[PDB]
DNA sequence: TGACACGGACTCTACGAG
DNA sequence: CTCGTAGAGTCCGTGTCA
């Protein structure tokens, strides 16, 4: 919601849910660009994290 | 809704495309306003009472 | 209002969960800061959840009542009353499949008992650890046996096939789907 | 490392290829394919993708597996046997079609898979009242393991699970029967695919070996480089990845031949990737670029003016130092601002949160739903007061008590007198309510 | 914190079998 | 009677309230 004074307020699964949609996006196109598997790992890793 | 499109066609009523928002005075407060003071951002046209 | 009564509770299927779900999430943009409107299909986004001012689609081709249960092209915005908003979930297609912490880290935790599998092994399967040797054919192997980095190396050199070892929450699935339940119970 | 690994890959798949090539009637599809690929229908690359230790060039060295593969056929049955062996290293050097080798390489995986549920049910057997080590299984199982000769071999050891078999003799035939089956289509027996499977994963971790070195001689560079970027709402981890990303993109685009310093080159691709990156999702809404620079720019000249004057640069004198007209100043400035967490504890009072606070404009107030009532209900009975076909006409061009309004064309043709007769009879009605005393009642309803 | 409790793992003692 | 295994107790670290 925009509270008066042209600042946000946001919950935190904003920044939850687009750390994970951002992840994914990039293990997908990680996937598609057949990285080595010490990247795949990491990614994964981080996801699971997320 | 329609039934008060039905009004003002009926009457004829303009309506004004502002809403009130004025600052009135807190509910059950009565006294003697003392001083006003007025600040204007640089730029803008001053109004007589600035 | 219907009256209910009996709240069932149950894991969540992969077809329950698109089930519920009206739309993929595939950008994580979430407003268009020009117009605060929803970007599509961001977080917020109108096509998969809803309009945001009652009864008019984003665009704006449609804003009357006389428009309810259409959906404008443009936009894919179905016209409907904004608590709607309130409501719909959405879901996101995952990639890599991955555990749900609660079933793993909880005191009993029924991920390691159901696999009757050490939980610290598991901990650290799931975050790339070691591998675990997931029913390694004719060999001299268990099946649920953790390898390190070097033990599975020399392995893979010496058991090229029959030999089937992963990392993660995809061994974990793999291991889950093929157990037998009530044979091992029986046996038990 | 890209040409290097690129070749270890291809050793790697080569060496597939010898495990099948030492593998039975596997030269017999090898050379249909052959044929098939001379009438040139296909690439060269399809058959041949670099060698190890032209038409005509893979005509002749075809022309010399089939001889050597020929003479070694006819007295096949020793060395000749070492022979056929050398001849799957020698072809090693070639490649199949993917189609083939998936073919292949899928049917022996699912084969040996089903025996092995075969063996694992007798696993289950020998494991719940004989508790079978895996040894002797393997050994008077693996060495025939085509004929039912072993069961009756487990028979001949008069064990007191592998007699009992008997239950599952009917199963176990019928696997027996099946792999004959796969010796057929292959014409011959299995231990030879244990060999090529060694084989096959060795090349294959060969190649693996050579994809690591292609960023363990580059990786420390992304880590270095990246540490620059670090107070942009971003997790150092993902920072590092996006490096990645970006040198992968740089090797296997850089040009040796193009004559660029090949380390520059490189590290252009990571900063185009790491601050594009940045730049998009680090934001929680998402900024065009240009914007971010302005922002920069912005930064630097708070900074310079800032410094050396002391107090502060004000709007107008940074309106000054660019040539911007400061409307855009302040817009920027607007846009910069982060959302706040709504959860921020307030002062001294944790118990509350910011969320606490924000009230639900949307609602409509329930004195207004209260007005909404009483005016549909007045309204109706004050149309009830007039006449009835005037009062549908009202009820119509509006939406008073019905779904969408028609037009007045449409409504004419409701009465099917469709003209400025409606709109008389609109007229007419309005001017007939103007008199008061009916609607002073619904006059109140403004304010 | 801090008093409690639980779980997992480790150490020490005791019993059955050879 | 000792070795190998079984049982009991303890300790540490985590989860849980204000
Ligand atoms: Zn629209």
């Amino acid at each position: 919601v925009p509270l008066d004074g042209g600042r946000f307020a946001t919950s935190d699964l904003n920044d939850l849910y687009r750390r994970v949609i951002n992840r994914n996006n990039r293990l997908k196109r990680l996937l598609d660009l057949a990285a080595p598997d010490i990247i795949v790992r990491n990614e994964k890793r981080m996801l699971q994290e997320a | 809704t329609p039934e008060e499109k039905l009004l003002r066609a009926i009457f004829g009523e303009k309506a004004s495309d502002v809403k009130d928002s004025s600052l009135r005075v807190p509910n059950g407060v009565s006294g003697t306003v003392i001083d006003v003071q007025v600040f204007t951002r640089d730029g803008v046209e001053k109004d007589k009472r600035a | 209002t219907e009256e209910f009564d009996a709240i069932k509770i149950a894991l969540a299927s992969p077809d329950m969960i698109r089930s519920w779900s009206f739309g993929e999430v595939k950008k994580p943009e979430t407003i268009n800061y020009r117009t605060f409107k929803p970007e599509r299909d961001g977080l917020f986004c109108a096509r998969i959840f809803g309009p945001v001012k009652d009864y008019e689609c984003l665009c704006g081709k449609y804003k009357r009542l006389k428009h309810r249960g259409v959906i404008c092209e443009k936009c894919g915005v179905e016209v409907t009353q904004t608590k709607v908003r309130r409501e719909r979930m959405g879901h996101i297609e995952l990639a890599s499949p991955t555990a749900h912490i609660w079933f793993l880290k909880s005191l009993p935790s029924r991920i390691g008992l159901l696999l009757d599998m050490p939980l610290r092994d598991i901990e650290r399967v799931l975050y790339f650890e070691s591998y675990v040797v997931i029913e390694g054919g004719m060999t001299n192997l268990e099946r649920q046996q953790i390898l390190t980095e070097e033990q599975y190396l020399d392995a893979l050199e010496e058991f090229g096939d029959e030999f089937d070892a992963k990392m993660g929450a995809e061994a974990i699935q793999a291991l889950l789907k093929s157990m037998d339940l009530e044979q091992e119970c029986e046996q038990l | 490392g890209e040409i290097d690994i690129a070749k270890r890959i291809e050793d790697g798949i080569n060496q597939v290829q010898c495990s099948v090539a030492e593998y039975p009637e596997a030269i017999t599809y090898l050379l249909e394919q052959y044929d098939r690929v001379e009438a040139e229908e296909a690439r060269l690359s399809d058959l041949i993708t670099g060698f190890v230790d032209d038409p005509e060039l893979a005509r002749e060295k075809f022309a010399e597996l089939r001889a050597q593969y020929v003479v070694t056929r006819d007295t096949i049955k020793a060395t000749a046997q070492e022979e056929i062996l050398k001849l799957s290293e020698v072809f090693k050097q070639f490649r199949l079609v993917p189609k083939q080798f998936d073919y292949l390489v899928n049917s022996m995986r699912v084969m040996m898979d089903r025996v092995r549920t075969q063996e694992r049910l007798i696993m289950k057997l020998c494991v719940e009242q004989c508790k079978m080590p895996k040894k002797n299984f393997i050994t008077l199982f693996t060495g025939n393991e085509t004929s039912d000769t072993w069961f009756n071999a487990a028979i001949a050891m008069n064990k007191p699970w592998s007699e009992k078999l008997h239950d599952v003799s009917e199963e176990v035939h019928r696997a027996l029967q099946k792999l004959q089956q796969i010796e057929e289509e292959t014409g011959l027996t299995i231990e030879q695919v244990k060999d090529i499977n060694r084989r096959m994963s060795i090349g294959e971790a060969k190649a693996r070996r050579a994809k690591k070195e292609m960023v363990e001689a580059n990786l420390r560079l992304v880590i270095s480089i990246a540490k620059k970027y670090t107070n942009r709402g971003l997790q150092f981890l993902d920072l590092i990845q996006e490096g990645n990303i970006g040198l992968m993109k740089a090797v296997d685009k850089f040009e040796y031949r193009r004559g660029y310093k090949f380390s520059t080159y490189a590290t252009w691709w990571i900063r185009q990737a790491i601050t594009r990156s940045i730049a998009d999702q680090a934001r929680t809404i998402r900024i065009p670029v240009h914007m971010i620079e302005t922002i920069n720019k912005l930064n630097r000249i708070s900074r310079q003016m800032l410094q050396e004057m002391g107090r502060e640069p004000t709007p107008e004198e940074l309106a000054e130092r660019m040539l911007m007209p400061e409307d855009k100043i302040r817009k920027v400035l607007k846009i910069a601002k982060e959302p706040i967490s709504m959860e921020t504890p307030i002062g001294d009072d944790e118990d509350s949160h910011l969320g606490d606070f924000i009230e639900d404009t949307t609602l409509e107030l329930p004195l207004d739903s209260a007005t909404t009532e009483s005016l549909r209900a007045a309204t109706h009975d004050v149309l009830a007061g007039l006449t009835a076909r005037e009062a549908k006409v009202l009820r119509m061009r509006f939406g008073i008590d019905m779904n969408t309004d028609y037009t007045l064309e449409e409504v004419g043709k409701q009465f099917d007198v469709t003209r400025e007769r409606i709109r008389q009879i609109e007229a007419k009605a309005l001017r007939k309510l103007r008199h008061p005393s009916r609607s002073e009642v619904l006059r109140s309803f403004l304010d």
